[PDB]
Parts: structure tokens; C-alpha cells; sequence
């Protein structure tokens, strides 16, 4: 299990709060924090998409 | 016309895919227009039929 | 590969020597085409040489 | 299964940069080539441009188009538009994103060109494109037949 | 290998300095009296500096 | 079967296309073997 | 990946001996070596007819 | 500033045209450089 | 760099053609030396091009369904600067003086 991070926030990386079609610059600001992350891959799919 | 040839032959059965259609049970098999064919299955026994149109 | 590998005892003869190393070869899976293998034309490497 | 592997390129834009070698001189291109990579066997490269692949003018899937900057408004052209070649004309295969998969003969340098209605667009770099043999037979074109050997090729899909 | 490049950093009218990040083999160097061009035009308005 | 490139789809009638062309909108294989299932 | 297959070499035995016409259509590495405790290995890059003894 | 190859002109992002199409009617350089003294 | 009834017109070509004199935009002109070539400008009977090396250069066009051409085995060599050789002229480096056929036409 590998939690996440947008602001003092554990959410789990598999169902982030915000989505790409919705937010465009927000999204891009809650990738840019979990770049050094074994778990990037599950947020970036499921951070573009719902 | 000089003296060398080339060689011509029969051609062989091509088999065409577009042919071949579902019905709702059967196997529907529409030749094309003017031009006979030939149908071969193994879904009961051994099968051979050359339809015409 | 030589020179005469191909001997016709004149040039309309219907009867023609032919050693040119041919050898059949097994074809791609999925793939109507004849391969083969043999040495090169030795009318060429004589005009070559 | 392919649109949740191409949506990443949804977040990204093309942009304008430099090719020294343009249509007359030196300009900034819309499809300028950052890196050829022709590391596999048998003729394939992967170009990565500043230009994208796949996506329409808007952000949604459409399938073969370059999208591309032209001084700040986007916008695409069809992918059979798009020719290329290192010595003799080259063929594209697929495109995703910045990057591209061609399939050239090897030579010293590589040229991307596409063709507006009187406009036209270029970008050559000294970038040495290769052609590699499998075996110890040195073909410069691969064969009609032979005997099944392993290889290392550059995947045709985007996974 | 593959020769990573970071974008450039241009102040227009300032100085800049060299910050290490300890990545393989890292060249640093800053460079001065350059006067850039985007598409659009020219990068800064001061001719030198 | 298998193609023998990795990233490709195998048409009906032996044809190897890229693996991003199968149900797309748009006829490679003969008879559409890529439109079928999507 | 599919790879050419060059031509078959003639070969011609005589005592404690092997030679080896060998006809190339590209060029082609002929790798010899001994099955002793000196191999002797051989490679060579043969582009045009040559006789090997 | 001028060019480099001796017979061009030279746009306002920097771009060196021919020197032929300085004032020639036709849009050459990003935001019609070479058309405003003519 | 002339108009078919005499005028300067910008980009185009002018030939003759069997007494009469038509044109065509330049853009639909294109030659080659061994891989294709780019087209710089042209000036009554003389065109300036950028070529890569080879043995002839073919100069066509196609103006209906009928294709011109013309191939003179003429050698075209690319001359590199400095003691380093090379094909094509790399994206950096230094400056050195050089001679090149100018682009203008005084
Ligand atoms: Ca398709
Ligand atoms: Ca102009």
C-alpha cells in the first residue's frame, strides 16, 4: 500500500479527488509532487481518466 | 515477336473470405454474379459442392 | 560460379547442361512462394573477371 | 485497452523550437527532431519531434494525424501528408504522441517534411541513421526467404 | 547513454548562478552577453548583460 | 497466430498491422478482421 | 527476424585436408576453428568467389 | 546585427531571408518584418 | 524572379515553349543531385539551389499530365570548412570564415 500526496492529504493513489477533464491545471500541480514515487503510474492513470 | 516465351498456366482456386456470411444458423454462401465456385467444409463430415450463382 | 555452368551446344539447341548448385529451400509459415538457393550467375563473374 | 495508454499525451502540447535546416535556412519549425533513435535491426527508427502524434487539434483521439504548434494556434494535418527520408524515401509506421516510428535505409542525415497549401515545412538534422544485419550474412536489404533467427526490433505498439 | 539536457534559464538584464543536483557526470556552466530569439522575437530588450 | 515483430496484430488472412490500428474506426484487414469485437 | 542463406559450399576431401569453393551472394563470415587445445580460429569476411583449402 | 551568409536580410526574430524578398508583397517573415518600408 | 508578359512577378519561372512563353510558380519546380535539393531563389537565367553531393542533377516539373526533365552530367561536391569533414553542417560549433555564392543579386 502506497499513499499519496496533494496537501496534508493520505488519499489513496488508485482514486485521486480530481481528474484532467475537469481540473487542467490542478492535476498537473498533484503529478508534479509524486514524481519520485514508486507508485506514479496507478495515480497517472487514474488521474487523467475517472 | 522474337524468339523467347514465357509461360502461361491454368490459375488456381482462390480462396475468398467475402464470400462467406452468418445467417442466423447456417453457413450463406453467395458466389458472384456470372461466376461459379466451390465450398469445402469439416463441420460434419468431409464436404464438397461446386455451386453456381 | 564459373565460367559454364550453363552449356548449350548451340545457341537453338533445346538441350542444355545446367549445373548451378540449386538447392531448394523450406518456405515462410503462411507463405505460397517457391525458395531456393544456389551460386551466382559465373557468365557475370567471367564478364567480371 | 489503447486509449487509457494514449491519454497521457492529453496533458502536453507541441510546440515551436529550432532546426537549422529549414525549408531555406535556418528558422523555427513546427516539427523540429530532437533525437533519431535506430538502435534495432532491421531498418526501424524512432524519431522524437517537436510535433505529436495521435491526438486532434482540440485533445481527443484521432488516428493518423500530426498535431503540431504554428505560432501559437494548434493544428493537424493528416499522416499520409507527412513525408520522410534519410537517403531514399523512408516509410511511417505509427505515430503516438512526440514520437514516431519510421522505417528508413541508413544514411548520414534525416528530413522531415510536410506541405501546407503553397506552404513548405522542413527539418533536416546531422543525425546518422543505421542499418543493422542479424547474422553473419551483411544484407543491406533484408530477404525474400531464409532461416528464422532472433532479433531486436523496435515494438509497433505504444505500450 | 543519453545526454539529458535541461532547458535554459535566461534572466534579461540580471545574473544567474550554477546550482548542482549530483546526476552523472553534470555539466554546469552559465553563460553571459547573449541576446536570445523565440519565435515571436526577441527574448530580452537589453543588448548586453 | 503470432506476429513475429512484438508490438503487431495478426489480420485474418496472415497480414501483420500495428496493434494501435485494430478497432479504430477505420478498414485495414481484408473482410475487417481489426472492426469486428470492439 | 528473417535471415538470408548463402550458397552451399563445395567440398572437396583429400588426405588430412578440406578445401571449400565458396560462391557469396552478400558477404559472409566464414568462422573456422581446430577442436584441439589450440582452436586456431579463422574469421574471415569472404565478399567475392574464393577457393578455402 | 547582420547575417551571416552575405545576402540576406534579416527579420525581427532573428530569421535571415533572401534579399530579394525584402519588399516583394508576399508574407515572409513572422509579423510582416520585411513589409513596413516599402 | 519575371512575369510571362514581361512583369517582375515574385516567385516563378518562365520558359518557352515552342515560341510561346508561359510560367509556372516556383514552388512546382524541384531538382535533385542525389537526394532532393531546396530551391533558394533564381534571377533571370540563373537559379540558386542547396544540394547535397552527386554525379548530374535533374531540374523537373509537370505542368499538365506531361512531365518535363532535364539530367546533364554535371559533378556537384559539397565543401566542407576547417580541418574537420563532414556532410552536413553540424547544429553548433564555431565560426569561421567561409565563401558562399551570395544571396542577393547586385
Ligand atoms: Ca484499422
Ligand atoms: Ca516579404
Amino acid at each position: 500500500t502506497t499513499m499519496c500526496l496533494l496537501a496534508n492529504v493520505t488519499f489513496p493513489c488508485a482514486q485521486p479527488p480530481i481528474c484532467y477533464d475537469r481540473k487542467p491545471a490542478e492535476t498537473l500541480a498533484m503529478l508534479s509532487v509524486n514524481v519520485d514515487n514508486p507508485g506514479y503510474d496507478e495515480l497517472l492513470e487514474a488521474a487523467v481518466k475517472c | 515477336n522474337r524468339g523467347a516465351y514465357v509461360e502461361m498456366h491454368l490459375p488456381g482456386s482462390e480462396v475468398d473470405s467475402s464470400l462467406v456470411s452468418l445467417s442466423g444458423s447456417s453457413v450463406t454462401v453467395t458466389p458472384p454474379d456470372g461466376t461459379s465456385a466451390l465450398v469445402e467444409c469439416e463441420c460434419g463430415g468431409t464436404k464438397i459442392s461446386e455451386t453456381i450463382n | 560460379g564459373a565460367f559454364g555452368d550453363i552449356q548449350s551446344r548451340t545457341v537453338s539447341s533445346s538441350d542444355l547442361y545446367a549445373n548451378t548448385n540449386l538447392v531448394l529451400q523450406r518456405p515462410k509459415a503462411g507463405a505460397i512462394h517457391v525458395p531456393y538457393t544456389q551460386a551466382p550467375s559465373g557468365f557475370e563473374q567471367w564478364k567480371k573477371d | 485497452s489503447t486509449e487509457e495508454l494514449f491519454n497521457e499525451y492529453k496533458l502536453t502540447r507541441p510546440y515551436m523550437a529550432r532546426c537549422i535546416r529549414c525549408a531555406v535556412g535556418s528558422c523555427h519549425s513546427p516539427i523540429a527532431i530532437e533525437a533519431v533513435k535506430s538502435d534495432g535491426h532491421d531498418g526501424y527508427v524512432r524519431l522524437q519531434t517537436s510535433s505529436q502524434y495521435g491526438l486532434d487539434s482540440s485533445g481527443n483521439l484521432k488516428g493518423r494525424t500530426m498535431r503540431y504548434d504554428m505560432h501559437g494556434t494548434i493544428k493537424e494535418i493528416p499522416l499520409h501528408q507527412v513525408s520522410l527520408y534519410t537517403s531514399r524515401p523512408c516509410h511511417i509506421v505509427d505515430g503516438h504522441g512526440y514520437f514516431l516510428l519510421a522505417r528508413c535505409p541508413a544514411g548520414d542525415s534525416i528530413t522531415m517534411e510536410f506541405k501546407k497549401d503553397s506552404v513548405r515545412h522542413s527539418c533536416s538534422v546531422p543525425y546518422e541513421v543505421k542499418f543493422n544485419p542479424v547474422g553473419r550474412e551483411l544484407y543491406t536489404h533484408p530477404p525474400e526467404h531464409g532461416v528464422e533467427q532472433a532479433c531486436q526490433v523496435y515494438a509497433h505498439d505504444a505500450q | 547513454y543519453k545526454t539529458g539536457m535541461d532547458s535554459p534559464a535566461i534572466k534579461c538584464c540580471g545574473s544567474q548562478e550554477c546550482t548542482p543536483t549530483y546526476r552523472p557526470d553534470e555539466q554546469c556552466k552559465v553563460f553571459t552577453g547573449v541576446y536570445p530569439f523565440m519565435w515571436g522575437g526577441a527574448y530580452c530588450f537589453c543588448d548586453t548583460e | 497466430n503470432e506476429c513475429n515483430i512484438p508490438g503487431n496484430f495478426m489480420c485474418s488472412n496472415g497480414r501483420c498491422i500495428p496493434g494501435a490500428w485494430q478497432c479504430d474506426g477505420l478498414p485495414d484487414c481484408f473482410d475487417k478482421s481489426d472492426e469486428k469485437e470492439c | 527476424c528473417t535471415v538470408p542463406l548463402a550458397p552451399e559450399p563445395m567440398i572437396t576431401f583429400g588426405f588430412r585436408s578440406v578445401s571449400l569453393k565458396l560462391h557469396p551472394k552478400n558477404p559472409t563470415y566464414l568462422i573456422t576453428r581446430q577442436l584441439a587445445d589450440e582452436p586456431h580460429y579463422t574469421h574471415e569476411l569472404i565478399s567475392e568467389p574464393a577457393v578455402r583449402n
